[PDB]
RNA sequence: AUAGUCUCGUCAACGCUCGAGAGGCAGAGUCUCAAGGAGCCUCCGGGGGCUGUUGCCAUGAUAUAUAUGGAUGAGACAGAAGUGGCCCCGUUGACGAGACUUAGAUUAAGUAGGCCUACCGCAGUAUAUUCCUAAACACUAUGAAAUGACCCUAGUUGGUCCAUGAUCAUUUGGGUAAAACCAUACUGCAGACAUCU
């Protein structure tokens, strides 16, 4: 995938083609992971972002 | 007396981009009074629209501090029409003054080649290279 | 200090005051307030759609995972499409069109078959192709292929590379506009050739990709959290009311004595109407929310501001569709003076 | 190219 | 072919094989309407119908033996009158 | 909870803030507050572009090549329209105000006709001033009895030009002005510039536009689709109708008084402080729409204290004749009448004759 | 021509003969542009206004 | 019958800038006019001043021509051509013509029939069902990856995809193909002017 993207001061998305902006900071792509209905790793992703805190509703 | 790039940049119309640094805009000057001694000039309205409409090439310069606004206000794309390069500068007595006239004019028209006269082409021939780069750092920008 | 209130109760102060004083009745609740089973049948998931699966897939899969009864969308099905996708949750199906006329928004990579001679023809290509367009629907699309016209309201070059031959654009545009025709046209104007590489939606309506977007994975771990650890936190985090949907719609204030009446398909009175919108005019389309914010109805105004400031009597709206359910407020009409005095 | 009957149904 | 035959559009540049058309013409063309000469002899049908109201292009799926860099700019392409359906259509109505 | 309390904080109407006619809502007084609203009609600002552009004015800025018939016809040409008209008259030379009524606003152009008129003008004198402040005296010496105001602005003495406001109700005037100023100086002086600054109702500050921005606005609606920018430059005619006073009309009633009839105290819902008998008065919905100039038939008093009379008579209609539904002769004294007249109480043009009863001798007052 | 504006703070017109005020702000011209009912370049106008947002109503 | 309104074309009266041309405006064609030249004095072939409130062009407009303006223009062809490109005064009264009405402004839960039905308001259901099968899209199972894979008259160093799974083979197995609204039929709930203090 190309687009990428990094965050603004308003705490928007800018939109680039480029992996590392001109003043430094490396971008992240735009796109989700993708995504199967017969996943069958919520507990642990749920255990780890509890660790950290990364729960939204946490 | 001060300057007339500094003086008229409050009277600066908002849709004048690009608006032309003062090294830029003195080389800008400078061309235009080489042009108008070659007499490779259309100035005011009427000639550049029709120059323009005609198919001439070379680079337009229109004045900022122009009111009413309806004057110029349909230059800029019509130069995008025909592919020619535009560049705006702060003062219109300063292009008046580069542009041979006593009076100000709003827009001055540089055609290469457009005088029939031999003199008239070995003084584009020497106003040549500074038109030349003009119109690269014009488009550079 | 009506700014941080909720929803559709934020400025509420702002609302011409009909009648100040009523008295409460102790039901329903806030949008944000209700328990969970009427939050997610009331509920909307602005989801970070993916690439690979079409968007009707991803509605199948978030009501299979959620267990619903029927969930929905309003999206163009161009594939491979990223983004805000609003997928609507049991009665929040019927809201699925009431944000049409805000517009979508894109940001599109086109790919150009060959590389310009001037780079900046692409960008004034672009702004050829801003304003009413002649559009015609792809093959892909489910949609019959007839010529239509079509408003891209602002568009933006972010970037192009040239030797990448790629192109990064931003484009606001009317519901029902197709961007690989857009990126096809652009091709055709340059005359080199090109098509849409990537898109991705970064507004659909009033939602945008700011607005509590989520992710499939999100929608899935919080359905397992609420069924192994009986939580409902991260699932009433994913999910929004209805209500948010209902945003730009002038507001109605009705009584509670006058709910369900407007439940059971009366017109709105006069004396049930509390607050209203500067500005609301005949005809058109408002919401009648309680003093709780919780929407009744999508309705049709009957009276403009004159009449709803002077006039005593007669009808303020006509639902034109009910959202909430009937009896959830009691059954209060007949007991007004007016009804009881002819009565009598 | 007719209406499902199910579609269109004449009164009891 | 028609007796008729009204002047539809302008030599704009070639396009992956197609002849791109500014349309002199204020109407819009059928799909798949059959491109003329003055000849009345046809080099192709209109392929697809783009741009703004203002300023409206079409593109021409040129046939066999009818190549789009043979033909230059200003070379006009003509099309039948009853290929022509008003631009009124197309915009909502009242 | 976040639940909208009893008596909590809220906007009140304020009623200075609403547009148009509509402004100052609340100082008209109440006949009545008990009626039916009928789903007709539209406001004013929120019209769709047909009838917007069919009920609209444009505060223009002439240029100074053309005459303002010219200038009239040229928009009529850029809008497409049936009408155009325009009530003052500018000289080709002056610039300034112009306002131009299209179609329906033109019925409003005899009406506004006799209304003050401003300008601006350059006096340019033939010679140097030995004082400057005379100049301002002799200006005081043409001011009154004709040139209602006039203020001198300023006056350079050594570019030997002098710009001043005036009010008067021609440009000839000016001409004039200018050549008597130089009279009363001894050096002589003609008219440089002339410009009106306010034409009527309106003036120079209120959404002033030019040509360039009618032909740029229909260009928009033409070919992109786009209604904000010809109705940003564009003004309902009620705009001209905000001095006089209004009276409000039941919306069973306009339909009626647009066909021609007398409009009667059952019609009247508000009315304004200080109507005086035969002053003219403009006929408003609640919605804000100018049903038509009329003729106020009694005073404020009299509208306060009777039951039943003819409240005004319509001088110019302005609102279209079918804009509303036909709601009259469904009252009751209406009804009763028809049943009269069906049952031979009455005859077939409704007259009292020998079969009338005694009591609808007492009651009833035919107003015919 | 002779006649200049400038605009006060309540947004009226200030007439002046000068073409530079005390304040030093630089004065308009009062009179509109010449128009002609032929003109063919609104699409130019429109175009270049709305690059910058100065068409009313946008 | 009477009266009003709207759309119009004539006469009379009273005012005004005194109203149809050898007119004006817009537009098209050709030509002229912009200190673009000349001289002098300085500075480092070019730059800055002086001649120069000069010169060139237009203008007599209620007018200073020793003047006012000049491309955000002016003048001639042109007293022409053309107008099927537009413009050339206002108010009141009367007459005549075509129309629309002749209006007292209702309705705090509806309409039509023989106490009941039918229509109306709102909310739901259905708009083919089961089995086999074809196709599309995406996933998944197994094997193959850095000398990785694919495309192009093909590289002075091509391009694209690629462990965030490319591209190949077997079929390992399941999934998706909606929702909203219109129309018809059916079912259910109400006929509500909104007290609560």
């Amino acid at each position: 995938m190309h687009l990428m993207y990094t965050l603004g001061p308003d705490g928007k998305r800018i939109y680039t083609l480029k992996k590392v902006t001109e003043s430094g900071e490396i971008t992240k792509s735009a796109h989700p992971a993708r995504f199967s209905p017969d996943d069958k790793y919520s507990r642990q992703r749920v255990t780890l972002k509890k660790r950290f805190g990364l729960v939204p509703g946490q | 007396t001060v300057d007339n790039y500094e003086a008229r940049m409050p009277a600066v119309l908002p849709f004048a981009k690009p608006l032309a640094s003062k090294k830029l805009n003195k080389k800008v000057l400078k061309t235009v009074k080489k042009a108008s001694k070659a007499k490779n000039v259309k100035r005011g309205v009427k000639e550049v629209v029709k120059a323009l409409r005609k198919g001439e090439k070379g680079l337009v310069v229109i004045a900022g501090d122009i009111s009413p606004a309806d004057v110029i206000s349909h230059i800029p794309v019509l130069c995008e029409d025909h592919s020619v390069p535009y560049i705006f500068i702060p003062s219109k007595q300063d292009l008046g003054a580069a542009g041979a006239t006593k009076r100000p004019t709003s827009v001055v028209f540089i055609v290469p080649g457009s005088n029939k006269k031999k003199d008239g082409k070995n003084k584009e021939e020497e106003y040549k290279e500074s038109f030349n780069e003009v119109v690269k750092e014009v488009q550079a920008l | 200090d009506t700014s941080e209130w909720p929803l559709l109760l934020k400025n509420f102060d702002k609302l011409l005051v009909r009648s100040g004083h009523y008295t409460p009745i102790p039901a329903g609740s806030s949008p944000l307030k209700r328990d969970l089973k009427s939050y997610i049948s009331s509920g909307v998931i602005n989801l970070d759609k993916p690439s690979n699966p079409s968007s009707h897939e991803v509605v199948a899969w978030i009501k299979r995972i959620l267990r619903c009864e029927k969930t929905g969308h309003s999206g163009t099905l161009d594939p491979k499409v990223t983004g805000c996708l609003i997928v609507c949750i049991d009665r929040a199906t019927r809201l699925v069109k009431s944000q049409q006329g805000a517009g979508k928004e894109y940001v599109c990579i086109v790919r150009l078959h060959d590389a310009l001679k001037d780079e900046k023809d692409l960008g004034r290509s672009l702004e050829n192709l801003t304003g009413a367009l002649f559009q015609r629907p792809p093959l892909i699309s489910a949609v019959k292929r007839q010529l239509r016209v079509r408003t891209i309201y602002e568009s933006n070059l972010i970037e192009f590379d040239n030797k990448r031959n790629l192109g990064v654009f931003w484009a606001s545009c009317e519901a029902g506009t197709y961007m690989r025709t857009l990126c096809v046209h652009l091709g055709m104007l340059l005359g080199v050739g090109g098509h849409m590489q990537e898109l991705r939606r970064v507004r659909s309506g009033a939602l945008s990709e700011n607005d509590n977007m989520v992710t499939l994975h999100d929608v899935m771990d919080a359905q397992w959290v609420y069924d192994n650890t009986r939580d409902e936190s991260y699932l009433r985090s994913i999910i929004q009311p209805l209500e948010t949907l209902l945003v730009g719609y002038k507001r109605i204030v009705v009584k509670d004595s006058a709910v369900n009446a407007v439940c059971y398909g009366a017109k709105l009175m006069i004396p049930g109407l509390l607050r209203y919108e500067e500005g609301i005019e005949l005809y058109d389309e408002i919401v009648l929310i309680t003093t709780k914010g919780e929407a009744i109805a999508v309705a049709i105004a009957q009276m403009s501001t004159v009449d709803l400031a002077s006039c005593d009597h007669g009808v303020v709206a006509s639902v034109k569709r009910c959202i909430m359910e009937r009896d959830l407020y009691p059954r209060r009409w007949g007991l007004g003076p007016v009804a009881q005095k002819k009565k009598q | 190219k007719a209406p499902n009957p199910l579609s269109v149904k004449k009164k009891k | 072919p028609p007796d008729t035959v009204l002047e539809m559009g302008a030599f704009l540049h070639p396009c992956e094989g197609d002849i791109v058309c500014r349309s002199i013409n204020t109407k819009i063309p059928y799909f798949n309407a059959p491109i003329y000469l003055e000849n009345k002899t046809q080099v192709g049908k209109v392929d697809e119908i783009l741009g703004p109201l203002n300023e409206v292009f079409f593109t021409i799926k040129c046939g066999d033996g009818v190549q789009a860099t043979s033909f230059k700019e200003g070379d006009k392409f003509y099309i039948a009158a009853d290929k022509l359906l008003p631009i009124e259509r197309f915009l909502p109505k009242p």
